[PDB]
Parts: C-alpha cells; structure tokens; sequence
C-alpha cells in the first residue's frame, strides 16, 4: 500500500545521494591511473 | 645485447650435431649472426653467417657444406648443424655477431665439440 | 627509412649549401621537408606521450 510506496521513495532517495557519488568515486579513480 | 649458446657436445664420427644460438636481448631476425671455430694448437676460423629473418647465409669456402645455418623465430635463435663429423672438429665454436661492421662484438660463450 | 615522403625546397634557385675547407671538409646544408611516419601508442590517448623519431640510413654503401 502506501507504505509499500515509500520503498518507491526511497528507491530515488537512496539514487539522489549513492548515485552522484559513484561518479565522483569514479573520477578520483581514473585521474590517479592515467596520470601515471 | 647477448648471445646464450648450448652446453659442451660430445658427438661420435660420421654423426652430426646441431649447435644453438639463443638470442636473449634482441630478435634474432634482426642482426647477421656469425659462427667461428677456435681449435687449439690453430687460431681462431670463421665458419660463416647466417639472417634468421631472411634465409641468406654467406658460407667459407672451407667450410662448404660441412656447416648449415638455420633459425627460428619463434625462439630467438640459430642453429649450425656440422655434418660429417670427424676428430678435426674438436673445438669451440662461438656465435659471434658484428652490428657497426664486420669485426665481432658480441660473443657467445663458447661450445666445446669432443669427437 | 621511415621518410614516407619527401622533397627538395627549389624555390628561386636549389636550396643546398656548400663550403670546402682548406683541407677538404665539405659541408652540405639541404633544406628537406618530410612525412616521416611514427608508430604511435594510444592505450592512454588524452594523456599519451608520444616518441617520434627519424631514422637517416644509407642505401648503397655498407658500413666498410
Ligand atoms: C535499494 C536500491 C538501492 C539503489 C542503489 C543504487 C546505487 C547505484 C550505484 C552504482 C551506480 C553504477
Ligand atoms: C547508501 C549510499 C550508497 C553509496 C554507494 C557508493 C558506491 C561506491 C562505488
Ligand atoms: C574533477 C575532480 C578531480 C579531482 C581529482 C584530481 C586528481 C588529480
Ligand atoms: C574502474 C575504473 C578503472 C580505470 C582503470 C582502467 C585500467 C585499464
Ligand atoms: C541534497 C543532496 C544534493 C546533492 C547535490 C549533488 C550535486
């Protein structure tokens, strides 16, 4: 019901704050290898 | 640059043995590879040479058919197969290999031939 | 060896330079514009460094 609704929240809740810090785990990541 | 031949060769008369070259630190189809005789009592000889990329040899007159250069590239290395094998060809034989000309620069370390 | 093209400059008269000394020394100055070609490595391309290199070899003379 409406509470089964909140995992659909926090689906993008949890995306609105892991996601955008994947890319930015990924981009200390890449300049450290190829800068060698 | 060097050049890894095989252990020492004890071979009876008549038989023919088959000495390496081993090329560690370059292609071996890169450089002409020269093969020299040193038996004692004589000086040193130069038997021939040999492109391990091209096939081409350039024989001595003395050693016509009583040496046969070969190679591999799939191990960096070039044979000398003496035929006819008989007491006269005890002695050393080195592979040498001249880059800047035709003097010897680069040695093997030497394989003794007991017949 | 890896020219991969090339010509002389003869632009108002053959762009070549040369001055004898007393004593034979010649010098020979010619003005060459090349392709040559260099194998480049790309496995990190933005941020490559690359090696270039021209070869000059002779052709009919051997090293004696
Ligand atoms: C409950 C589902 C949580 C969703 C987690 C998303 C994290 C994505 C990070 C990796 C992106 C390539
Ligand atoms: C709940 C926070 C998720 C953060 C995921 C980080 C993944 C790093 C590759
Ligand atoms: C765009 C952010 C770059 C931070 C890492 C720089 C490492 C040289
Ligand atoms: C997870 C990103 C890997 C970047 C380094 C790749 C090296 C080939
Ligand atoms: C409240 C979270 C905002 C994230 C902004 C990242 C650009």
């Amino acid at each position: 019901r409406k509470l089964f609704i909140q995992r659909a929240k926090k689906i993008d809740k949890i995306s609105r704050i892991g996601f955008p810090m994947a890319f930015l785990i990924f981009n200390m990541f890449y300049w450290i290898i190829y800068k060698i | 640059v060097q050049l890894q031949q095989s252990g020492a060769e004890l071979m009876k008369p008549g038989a023919a043995v088959k000495i390496s070259c081993k090329a560690t630190g370059h292609t071996i189809s890169r450089y002409w590879i020269d093969w020299l005789k040193q038996r004692p009592g004589h000086g040193l000889e130069w038997i021939g040479e040999i492109l391990p990329g091209s096939g081409s040899t350039n024989y001595n007159e003395k050693f016509k058919g009583k040496a046969t250069f070969t190679a591999e590239k799939s191990s960096n290395t070039a044979y000398m197969q003496l035929s006819s094998l008989t007491s006269e060809d005890s002695a050393v034989y080195y592979c040498a290999m001249g880059v800047r000309g035709n003097y010897f620069d680069y040695w093997g370390q030497g394989t003794t031939l007991t017949v | 060896a890896n020219e991969k093209g090339a010509h002389f400059h003869e632009i108002t008269t053959d762009n070549k330079l040369l001055r004898i000394s007393r004593n034979g020394n010649v010098l020979y100055s010619i003005r060459i514009t090349l392709t040559l070609a260099c194998p480049m490595d790309l496995k990190n391309f933005p941020m490559d460094v690359q090696t270039c290199i021209m070869q000059l070899e002779s052709f009919g003379y051997t090293m004696n």
